[PDB]
């Protein structure tokens, strides 16, 4: 019941859900050939959510994957896990987009997004209760940045009252791999703002920071990254998948973490983590789980959540603890940071708690926060993208196949109010 | 002198020495970050270096 589809695109969408998956199959004890070997019945009562199942008592993915080019998904066909996908969910182009958003979304997306579209609505037709959508995309790649928005904007067509989360790695100017990052950030963002019910960003910067201070292991990898982001994506939905005192859905999320609808840009974190040499040091327990919780330092952006006050904020334990330490030591953290928190929306933190630890560790915490600190990327973005536009840069390929720069003023508007609108609450008094 | 003298030959006494007590402490499972080469620099020394 109450079930979710997995679709990804572009390369970094596709390497995302490759280790998501994995995380998900370690913690349902999946084999890589579709055979139960758990050891707990907890196991097997949600299987439904991720996993569909097939004759001879094997389980597929709801996994679409999609890409203007073969080799990221034939790479991926090579990954551990990879052999659960179902072939038919593989579409790929033969041309690719070259990172430019008017190819990844005017001429070849749209043509291709037709038979995606069409297993889409096959996956979302087979469940037997639909909950709602979850993509995973990069704004620093030209396909993914125009067609994964395209499809958000799609299935936001035809399924209005379904939830839609999007996983989006914002490219910063510290990583910086791609001198087009901010036209293409821009203009998803742009379209995604409308659309997408609820975004978190990622920014690699973070995630490297995090492997060199939190873990202290010199040689941080893309494999590091992407299993820090999916233990932070299954932090969100374990609940789901498992019982606890207090269940809360995605659609309960969004009631308690949304106050205005276009405001639904959140960042997270994820504890504990530590060294190996600080693993049999330290002491698992709640003070020492929201204090590392809510240290500005460990969240999973480069902003400085100090630099703002916090909107909103939601927990979820994960581990069977007492509901009143989690309680209080929440009431006496938002008492402590009293000028940190907004002031006219009182108890403004939600809790949760699941009794089903993460496998290989007793005590798990996920943290969602909505603060005014994100708007410091946003600022930049738009500095980066009103200096390449103010000389006309490389818009030449942008203008020879049919979007003109009318459009990039719109969207340059509409990311600047949006960026004063999200700062006006900052400075509102009661 | 036992030897020619006494016709008795004279055979040394070993004895017991000190023994420290010495303690082990074993190395920590994987949680599950990193890789095992990179990660065991934190508990090898204070400053982590590239394996
Ligand atoms: N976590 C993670 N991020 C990656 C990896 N490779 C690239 N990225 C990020 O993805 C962004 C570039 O996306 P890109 O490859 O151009 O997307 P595409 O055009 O759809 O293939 C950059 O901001 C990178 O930081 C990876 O292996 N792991």
């Amino acid at each position: 019941m109450r079930e979710i589809v997995h679709i990804q695109g572009g390369q970094c969408g596709n390497q995302i859900g490759a280790k998501f998956w994995e995380v998900i199959s370690d913690e349902h004890g999946i084999d890589p050939t579709g055979t139960y070997h758990g050891d707990s019945d907890l196991q097997l009562e949600r299987i439904n959510v991720y996993y569909n199942e097939a004759t001879g008592g094997r389980y597929v993915p709801r996994a679409i994957l999609m890409d203007l080019e073969p080799g990221t998904m034939d790479s991926v066909r090579a990954g551990p896990f990879g052999q659960l996908f179902r072939p038919d969910n593989f579409v790929f182009g033969q041309t690719g987009a070259g990172n430019n958003w008017a190819k990844g979304h005017y001429t070849e997306g749209a043509e291709l997004i037709d038979s995606v579209l069409d297993v889409v609505r096959k996956e979302a037709e087979g469940c037997d209760c639909l909950q709602g959508f979850q993509i995973t995309h990069s704004l620093g790649g030209g396909t993914g940045s125009g067609m994964g928005t395209l499809l958000i904007s799609k299935v936001r067509e035809e399924y209005p009252d379904r939830i839609m989360e999007t996983f989006s790695v914002v490219p910063s100017p510290k990583v910086s791999d791609t001198v087009v990052e901010p036209y293409n950030a821009t203009l998803s963002v742009h379209q995604l703002v409308e659309n997408a019910d609820e975004c978190m960003v990622i920014d690699n910067e973070a995630l490297y920071d995090i492997c060199f201070r939190t873990l202290k292991l010199t040689t941080p990898t893309y494999g590091d990254l992407n299993h820090l982001v999916s233990a932070a994506m299954s932090g969100v939905t374990c609940c789901l998948r498992f019982p606890g005192q207090l269940n809360s859905d995605l659609r309960k999320l969004a009631v308690n973490l949304i106050p205005f609808p276009r405001l639904h840009f959140f960042m997270i974190g994820f504890a504990p983590l530590t060294s190996r040499g600080s693993q049999q040091y330290r002491a698992l327990t709640v003070p020492e789980l929201t204090q590392q919780m809510f240290d500005a330092k460990n969240m999973m952006c480069a902003a400085d959540p100090r630099h703002g006050r916090y909107l909103t904020a939601s927990a979820l334990f994960r581990g069977r603890m007492s509901t009143k330490e989690v309680d209080e030591q929440m009431l006496n953290v938002q008492n402590k940071n009293s000028s940190y928190f907004v002031e006219w929306i009182p108890n403004n933190i939600k809790s949760s708690i699941c009794d089903i630890p993460p496998k290989g560790l007793k005590m798990a915490v996920t943290f969602v926060g909505n603060s005014t600190a994100i708007q410091e990327m946003f600022k930049r973005v738009a500095e980066q993208f009103t200096a390449m536009f103010r000389r006309k840069a490389f818009l030449h390929w942008y203008t020879g196949e049919g979007m003109d720069e009318m459009e990039f003023t719109e969207a340059e508007s509409n990311m600047n109010d949006l960026v004063s609108e999200y700062q006006q609450y900052q400075d509102a008094t009661a | 002198w036992y030897l020619q003298n006494m016709n008795l030959q004279q055979i040394p006494i070993t004895l017991k020495k000190e023994d420290i007590k010495r303690f082990y402490q074993p190395v920590p499972p994987y949680n599950g970050f990193g890789s095992e080469a990179d990660s065991l620099g934190s508990v090898y020394n204070l400053q982590p270096k590239a394996p």
